[PDB]
């Protein structure tokens, strides 16, 4: 049940990996993976009904 | 479009009501989510919902207010502002639970010689600060819920010193967005600006937002509408200009659960 | 598939322009922010961008234990006139300010909660008596369960409530708790009341606090020294640290700009002027 | 056994 | 059925309401037509109809009346009897037009030692005769429409002799079915009889009936419910027996057109 | 006991139920250490009478 | 001898698993798996000799 | 080796 993931190696001395085994039944007990996703800011930066083309006039 | 279509010219139709505009600045859909009915996978009350459709999902116009050089700003809460609006209000007070989205259309025209800019903000959970420094969280239900008349912002915090019979109302200071955070940051909430040289209206389409799929509309407001003058009204060289601001709001995809006898709230 | 540790976009080289394309001109009335990048308004070179937003992911921004309370307990001589002090704390992140302000960048959140307990003790009277090593009991009493009235009454049996027996001088205690909300997310703000005032009912009867939902939202922690009374009095403090693990957040908000004043959004007179003087044309 | 990311 | 099912034992469920009975005499569907929504081929107003569904198509219980040896009979009109019933009534008064079918459940239990028989008749266009022999067709809107309390039949015609301030009400004589035709023939209308030795209820499912697809519910009643003692109440040897009669009625497939502000009728 | 569910007596909508009885299994109901006794002992001076 | 089971993941940040190895000969020393079964309440809620059909009369 | 549930 071991999970093997790669580290993003910053300062250097192949891929360096690290290992993780969950010891508990409850997922709440797990550490944080930090394997997170990004999204586009559009729902906040461009919430307009008609798609914005930045080279065009915003008002036409 | 070469056939004449414009960002500035829109028509909105819901139920037996239509809004037209010739000076829009496009329109906003809050968080990119259009209103929707509650899906079965997210459903919670099991009884058959009531869905009034055109009887309630139509444009209701609230009482017109007036913008002047001394105006500090206005606020309304939803669904509260619509609690007395035709069959929407009836459906609301007859049911324990209700959920709704909204099309909010703020109207304010002037002339090519007037100037000023209104920030129109839709805020989820718009908790406002109270008038008291003797008791926190003390604003009464009646004062928290003005209905369609709404409330106003002030440039000055003034604490209620009557300890014997406290006012128990909000004291929402404008540069602090009525809630202790700076107004210049209110733009992270879904918004539009009515800048008189550019546009004469704001249109915000609001999804139902909450930490629950459905809730008590009578106990809880989901959205707050806050309108503040970002740039003050001005005209020619008149010292006391005035232009009206009208709010028209339509419920969208509203559904209700838990039917019983009607709620008769203490509102004064 | 874009991850938090991915490099941000490269700058593409761009040259002079003379056209009808107008990226620089926009209209903020629409409610949108102009999505510009440097090559839209100046000449750029090609740059291979290596920087990432890994440390500002929601998880990374919150991945720290913050102190949310300090509980005081003691264990006195048996001969004292005052009762042995045990502590009772209503669980909340609003007794301190720093984690509260961070969570309040958002309206709603979901997370698993990690609680870590740091325990310190000292002597109080200018005595010379000693005390043997203390064991502490941290009992979670959820809404409805009997709250302890005495340091030694029947509730400390904990047949069903979770308790931690912590030994002094050992590693700080730690437990995890799942997302335990009765809603689909935690509400950092609730614009409403827990009661509807009815006309047919008295005002007192229909009244409730603004912005407050369940009176006992999450219950309490009750802490005691398990050791019996000792000739020399020892006082201890239990510091509680909260870390939100596995977190999701919704609906961004402007951060708290004036001092917190209570559990609500209320503010105090005299604290409303955060900003300082600076002249418009002074760098 | 072993997962690999 | 060998699994126990009976003609006499029924359960009816509409919206959040259920009726049970253990002493039914089957149930009637007027003219063999179950209620239906208005079909497109028969439609007339073109605006999107409101169809409240469970909010209005549920059982409403009216005020209980009392059957005694001197009772001559009772009457109600539909939709009038339901004009103040929850969201059905609201939907009715907010719209110019409305149509509806109904499940009518008349309730009256007694004991194996009581006797009597109530004729329960559903009459389309139940026009009743007035109290006047000075002016015909003079019964006022207010008197024609009692709401849920209904009206009563009389064994005697008595003409209103006050010419200065006329009563302007109905004078519905029982053996003439309140309308100048013999009661013994009322059985050509959809009916059931509550004969106490046999059954303790009547159930009539009424389709919307009219010479139009939809009409003004506020101006016009489609159905009349007439309850008359065909055989008088009797018990043991008591001279003054009493048993209650309760009406519970549910609108079915109701839809409304022509939404505007609410109608506020002169009812007294 | 009558095995009824809401759709037996009222009109219901379709709901996809996510709740479980995991925490009220017999094991989970009892999965806690409970205090059953407190034993007292001591260690006195050798000179004590007790 | 490792046992690998899945967690029912409540709040999220594939299947997350956890690992279990028993260290002792006596099953009494083992932790609780919490991998438990449910049953129908009928032996208590419907202990009648003739099967109950809820739409039918309970007494016929 | 490894059991899997
Ligand atoms: C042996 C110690 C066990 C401790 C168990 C603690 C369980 C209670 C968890 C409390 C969760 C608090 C989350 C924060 C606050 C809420 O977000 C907001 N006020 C909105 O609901
Ligand atoms: C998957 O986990 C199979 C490989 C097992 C590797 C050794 C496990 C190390 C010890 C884990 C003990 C169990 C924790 C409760
Ligand atoms: C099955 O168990 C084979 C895999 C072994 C994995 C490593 C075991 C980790 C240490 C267990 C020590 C023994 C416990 C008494």
């Amino acid at each position: 049940g071991a999970q093997v993931s790669s580290q993003k190696v910053g300062a250097h001395e192949s891929t360096i990996n690290y290992t993780t085994i969950n010891y508990y039944r409850d997922s709440a007990s797990n550490a944080a993976s930090k394997q997170d996703f990004s999204q586009d800011p559009s729902k906040f930066t461009e919430p307009i009904k008609d798609v914005l083309i930045k080279t065009a006039p915003m008002l036409n | 479009e070469a056939c004449g279509y414009s960002d500035r010219v829109l028509q909105l139709t819901l139920g037996n009501s239509t809004i037209t505009t010739q000076e829009a600045a496009n329109s906003v859909v809050a968080y990119g989510r259009w209103p929707e009915y509650l899906r079965d996978s997210e459903a919670n009350p099991v009884d058959q919902p009531t869905e009034p459709d055109v009887a309630a999902c139509r444009f209701y116009t609230l009482d017109t207010v007036s913008w002047t050089k001394e105006s500090r700003g206005w606020w309304w809460k939803l669904p509260d502002a619509l609690r007395d609006m035709g069959l929407f209000g009836q459906n609301m007070y007859y049911h324990y639970l209700g959920r709704s989205g909204y099309t909010v259309h703020v109207q304010c025209n002037a002339s090519k010689f007037h100037q000023g800019a209104l920030g129109v903000f839709a805020v989820p959970e718009m908790c406002l600060a109270g008038d008291s420094n003797t008791t926190t969280m003390y604003t009464s239900y009646q004062n928290a819920n003005p209905g369609e008349k709404g409330g106003t912002f002030t440039g000055t915090f003034t604490p209620d010193n009557n300890q014997t019979s406290p006012a128990r109302r909000f004291c929402p200071v404008d540069y602090l967005l009525g809630n202790g955070t700076l107004l210049g940051n209110a733009f992270v909430f879904p918004h539009q600006i009515i800048n008189l040289r550019t546009n004469n209206c704001a249109t915000l389409v609001l999804p139902y937002v909450n930490s629950l799929s459905i809730d008590s509309m009578v106990k809880h407001n989901n959205w707050g509408i806050a309108i503040l003058p970002l740039a003050p009204l001005n005209f020619a060289s008149e010292s006391s200009p005035e232009i009206p601001i009208t709010l028209t709001i339509a419920p969208m995809c509203c559904e209700f659960n838990g039917l019983r006898n009607i709620t008769l709230p203490r509102l004064q | 598939a874009a991850t938090s540790r991915d490099a941000l976009p490269n700058t593409e080289a761009s040259g002079p322009t003379h056209s009808k394309e107008i990226p620089a001109l926009t209209a903020v009335e629409t409610g949108a922010t102009n999505p510009l990048v440097p090559s839209d308004t100046v000449q750029t070179r090609h740059v291979v961008q290596h920087r990432s937003r890994s440390e500002s992911s929601i998880e990374s921004f919150f991945a720290r234990g913050a102190c949310v309370t300090i509980m005081t307990v003691d264990n006195p001589a048996s001969t004292t006139n005052k009762d042995k002090l045990f502590a009772v704390w209503k669980i909340t992140y609003k007794d301190t300010v720093q984690l509260r302000r961070k969570l309040e960048f958002f309206t709603y959140s979901r997370f698993d909660m990690e609680l870590t307990f740091v325990v310190t003790a000292n002597f109080t009277e200018t005595n010379n008596g000693h005390a043997l090593n203390q064991v502490y009991q941290i009992m979670y009493v959820p809404p409805g369960a009997p709250v302890p009235e005495k340091w030694d009454d029947y509730t400390w049996q904990t047949s069903s409530n979770p308790s931690i027996f912590y030994t002094y001088g050992t590693a700080p205690a730690r437990i995890s708790v799942p997302y335990v909300g009765i809603s689909n997310a935690y509400s950092h703000f609730y614009d409403g009341f827990s009661k509807v005032p009815l006309k047919d009912q008295s005002a007192a009867l229909g009244d409730s606090l603004y912005g407050a939902a369940s009176l006992n939202d999450f219950g309490i922690l009750a802490v005691r020294v398990v050791n019996d009374h000792n000739p020399t009095k020892v006082t201890s403090k239990i510091r509680v640290y909260l870390k939100p693990k596995h977190i999701r957040v919704w609906c961004p908000r402007p951060p708290r700009a004036v001092a917190y004043y209570g559990p609500g959004v209320d503010y105090k007179d005299g604290t409303l002027t955060p900003l300082s003087t600076k002249d418009l044309t002074t760098y | 056994g072993s997962s690999s990311t």
